[PDB]
């Protein structure tokens, strides 16, 4: 059955491509740009963002935020609140010549961001092995020398029924609430030992990360965000303007 | 050894449908040598019509790890405009892409409908110092709908989401893929119909990471196999697409 | 190099378990099938104008809404590639009627994507008044030369059946749609990208 | 509906040897349909390689009452020189010429060798005033040997004594005939080998003998059908014979 | 007698046929029959003086295990039979899609 | 003078089955008899104007 | 094609189509689907050949 | 990833003035596709070796033995007949291999 919300949802889909550099210091989760990934929201519902802004005179802009949703994401956003075990498959590519040990540790709560004045980012600065301490959270240490994969399983804990589907819908500094109230916690994935690689290979190993969810429960049949549900169409250039539903009757 | 010849009468109508056609006449009157013989070698396999499943280099890509051209350029988190469309390292227009390799068109010649699955292998051949990734996918009428349901104007979370198969320089040296009969037309017009239908892709997950010198240069290259399984072709026609 | 592993945190318990003890005391529903929102109306357009005598064939209509993905029709099948079963539709009257007149509503069959110039007003046709009944609902059969049919390609016209409006008066009403109980996508694909909040600002 | 794609490991080696070649790397990743169906329809026959069987007009001959031109010369009683060689109504090379005919060529390409017998069929349809008769034969590298063992080069007696078969403008509406697998050579090659093995002939045992006015004319045509049978097409290649 | 089962690479065929076609309008036509069958003489005719140098072909036509599908003409007007007017002059009555 | 035959091309398969495969994925329905026409209402005029 | 004069500017082209029983019936239709049957007769004597 | 494929018949080549070589400029992937050849495709990574097995197979119950003997521009006739066909040598994939 080609609908069936279990197997949508368990449809993987890569959300980063971090790059780790023998450089990174440790106990620092991979800082980068790309979106996240040091600090994925283990949430159902999406979490990065883009901006698009485009020009409309020269006293104003429109800024319009474009999802880059997975599977799992896309159909979370059809409702109100979620309920499931994120699953996660963090992969090293890399070759045989190098060595590491990443670590992935889940903390949950809110997660340490620096708000925009239209966007959410992490602060990295709080996220350090000094300020952040992950003896005592549940983690797991990947030797890129004897494993080049691992799935990780997060059963659903937010001392909540269930959680908000919001996510990173027009989420800024002044409406951040809904963000923190729709993911419970977030996976850290900080270098325990400095990447290793002869000048024979490469500085740089890519690190691919899978995101889908399972045993998953949906449930008011209506999306949490503030405006219709409505898929960003890619205009012509880079210049045309998009269309904006609003939430207006007649 | 006699009776070196034939001769007259015979019955009322025949048929004698030898495949097609048919012809009535009064029966016949024809020879055949005296219960005939082999006489020749016929024990060195037989082969048949399955002649369009036999693998066949539909292109061949070689992947270097200078990083310049759009052939290194990694899928795009994002997608704002379609000037900013994704980059594939190459793409191919089945089902016509395999029927034009392999001389397999020449060989389904006269005939109206086919359908089949196209059967395709990645065969990878990087060396030992060279890391990278690629996702493999294909699409459905991806050229034939709304550019905005295209493969090309998604996300990375979106294009990694389409049916494909994953493929590392360091771990499978070849991967296959599957591609369902996906024709809502019953069959399909060898002869006419533009044959067209979706166009297969191959998106690089990551850059093709080497080591950085220059003068040495670190490549990969890959060969691409296609041929087609679960094969129909029925009604045949003087009629042939020379495409 | 190659094995690869799985790990699952905290202590396990029947996560199924816990979910329907959860939607027993928070939901009292429980969704499963995404089949079952074809079979729910939504409503994707909350106006539609048209003009007195007018045959407007709702793909003038269809074509809009199928690519703002507002609805789940419309939501839903950017996950697929293909489609296949009838189709249905209500239409609730929000024109003023004037007592001096006598509206009724006639929808027909037609093929799709036709114009409502290469095509009769015959076969079969339902009709109502909104003076007495405000909703006009109708279910288009699912008439096709194929199986499926994936959506919007080549010139594939009238090979399948399309839904043909009609009124004596200028109407203004709300559309909501949904698949018959045998509508349904197929050959999932991967989901495109999301839209967010637009405000516009100074710099 | 989940796993819409696959990732890394495999196995050591490999063969998935899908007709001809092999191809040797760690095992394969690789997706498939869940479990995909027909969806199609493919009940209307299948058909074969047995294409080469199917009969088709490989001539054409038109006899006209008119004893004018050597189409209607008789079989001599003698051939005293080679001057006043046998003269016949149409002669054909096979097997190349059944080769050329409804594409049977473009068919078997890309194969190596080939044997069988060549089916023929004369289909006759002269009026109910027409009276005649002919002597159909075929005869073994005629072309390749000694002339004075041709039967071109010998009396009525000697031609009509070659394997053949007798046709009546009165009697039989159409004949049939065999040509056994002749090849000396086990096989025959498709690409190089001039092919050429030999002619096959119809000579006019007697004057079409037809109604004395002039004006109105009688006719009788023919219309000449060929096919192979006890097909083998085994060994491929490259190469291809456009001669 | 020659039986033509039911093969188009499509489930059904249009019924459109002939109805209206020319120039400008002509695929309809095409996506209704599925193919065309040939009568070409294999030999010429033959036939003596004492006879006609002619010969009629008539040709019947109907169909078997039929399956119709909407109940409704795929044509752009709707199904009207052509009366022979009076003289060849007199004009037919022309139906039309409008609605009051 | 006189004979006659009949001949069906391709390879047979009940019409019928198949027909029957196609109304339950493109139609949903089957009708056979004509008269059931004679039952379903179909406008012979969509307007008679009257005093 | 019927073609009749209305003036010296225009004329009215008006279809007739010879339809057969089953032409007629699959004119009531959207589409269609069956095994056509097509019997070919040949008028002439025992006299002619073909 | 080394291929080799068989090919039966004659063999490309440009015979000498007093011996015969191949001729390279007619087996190129382009003019000479082995797609319907028997072959086989040695990965270096996983394989090192392998034996290939090549029947006897050339429209003849015996093959000559004359070989190479004598064979030039004028004579290279009996060196056709006596092998039956020839087994071709080319990369699939260009030969990878570092500067160490």
């Amino acid at each position: 059955d080609e609908m069936a919300i279990g197997y949508v949802c368990g449809n993987p889909a890569v959300k980063h491509v971090l790059t780790w550099k023998t450089t990174d210091a440790i106990q620092k989760p991979i800082a980068n740009g790309d979106d996240w990934g040091g600090v994925i929201p283990v949430g159902m519902p999406c979490y990065s963002k883009s901006i698009r802004t485009i020009k409309i005179s020269e006293t104003e802009n429109r800024e319009t935020e474009v999802i880059d949703a997975a599977p799992c994401e896309y159909v979370a956003n059809m409702f109100s609140y979620w309920r499931a075990t994120m699953c996660y498959r963090i992969t090293v590519v890399k070759t045989a010549f190098h060595t590491g040990r990443l670590e992935i540790f889940f903390e949950p709560g809110v997660i340490p961001v620096k708000p925009t004045v239209n966007n959410i980012g992490p602060d990295q600065d709080q996220l350090t092995g000094a300020v952040a301490p992950s003896d005592n959270n549940y983690k797991y240490i990947l030797d890129l020398t004897n494993d080049t994969e691992v799935t990780i399983r997060v059963p659903f804990v937010s001392n909540k029924m269930f959680l908000k589907t919001a996510g990173i819908y027009g989420a800024n500094s002044e409406n951040n609430w809904n963000f923190h109230e729709s993911f419970s916690g977030f996976l850290c994935i900080r270098p325990v030992t400095k990447l290793m690689a002869p000048d024979t290979v490469s500085d740089n190993v890519s690190i691919v990360v899978w995101k889908w969810a399972e045993d998953v429960v949906v449930v008011e049949p209506k999306p949490l965000t503030s405006g219709p549900t409505q898929v960003y169409r890619p205009p012509p250039t880079a210049s045309a303007a998009v269309e904006v539903l609003n939430v207006e009757l007649q | 050894e006699l009776a070196s010849s034939t001769s007259e009468n015979s019955v009322e109508t025949q048929e004698i449908t030898t495949f097609h056609d048919v012809e009535t006449p009064n029966r016949i009157d024809t020879p055949m040598a005296q219960d005939t013989s082999s006489a020749r070698n016929m024990d060195d396999t037989h082969s048949i019509i399955q002649f369009l499943q036999r693998p066949v280099l539909i292109d061949n890509i070689e992947i270097i790890a200078g990083t310049t051209a759009d052939a290194n350029k990694p899928l795009s988190r994002y997608v704002l405009d379609q000037q900013n469309s994704q980059k594939y390292v190459r793409s191919w227009t089945l089902p016509s892409t395999v029927l034009k390799a392999g001389g397999k068109a020449q060989k389904l010649a006269n005939f109206k409908y086919l359908r089949c699955d196209v059967q395709v292998k990645l065969v990878l051949n990087a060396n030992p110092f060279v890391a990278g990734r690629m996702y493999l996918a294909y699409s459905p009428y991806d050229d034939k709908v709304d550019t905005a349901r295209s493969v090309l104007q998604t996300s990375r979370a979106g294009v990694t989401g389409y049916p494909g198969v994953e493929l590392d320089f360091q771990l499978d040296n070849s991967v296959e893929m599957t591609i369902p009969y996906a024709s809502f037309q019953e069959a399909y017009d060898l002869v006419t119909g533009t044959e067209d239908f979706v166009q297969l892709y191959l998106f690089p997950i990551t850059p093709v990471l080497g080591p950085k010198s220059e003068s040495e240069s670190s490549k990969v290259d890959i060969s691409v196999y296609m041929w087609l399984s679960n094969i129909s072709l029925v009604i045949p026609t003087y009629r042939m697409n020379p495409d | 190099k190659t094995n690869e592993n799985v790990i699952s945190f905290f202590d396990s318990t029947d996560a199924e378990t816990q979910n329907h003890d959860v939607l027993m005391k928070g939901c009292g529903e429980f969704i499963v099938n995404l089949r079952t929102l074809l079979r729910t109306f939504r409503t994707i357009t909350d106006n539609w104008i048209l003009q007195a005598n007018t045959k407007t064939p709702i793909t003038d209509l269809t074509n809009t809404t199928d690519a703002q993905g507002r609805d789940y029709m419309s939501y839903l099948s950017y996950l697929y590639r293909f489609y296949r079963g009838g189709r249905r539709y209500k239409f609730f009257n929000t024109t003023p009627l004037k007592q001096s007149q006598t509206c009724y509503i006639r929808s027909f069959l037609m093929p799709r994507n036709y114009s409502a110039d290469e095509i009769n007003v015959d076969g079969p046709s339902h009709i109502t008044y909104p003076v007495i009944n405000p909703v006009h609902e109708v279910e288009v059969p699912f008439y096709s030369q194929y199986r499926k049919i994936p959506i919007a390609s080549t010139s594939d016209k009238g090979y399948d059946s399309s839904l043909m409006y009609f009124s004596n008066t200028s109407t203004t009403q709300i559309v909501a749609r949904a698949g018959n109980d045998d509508f349904t996508f197929g050959w999932m694909i991967g989901p495109p990208q999301l839209q967010g909040e637009t405000r516009s600002v100074v710099p």
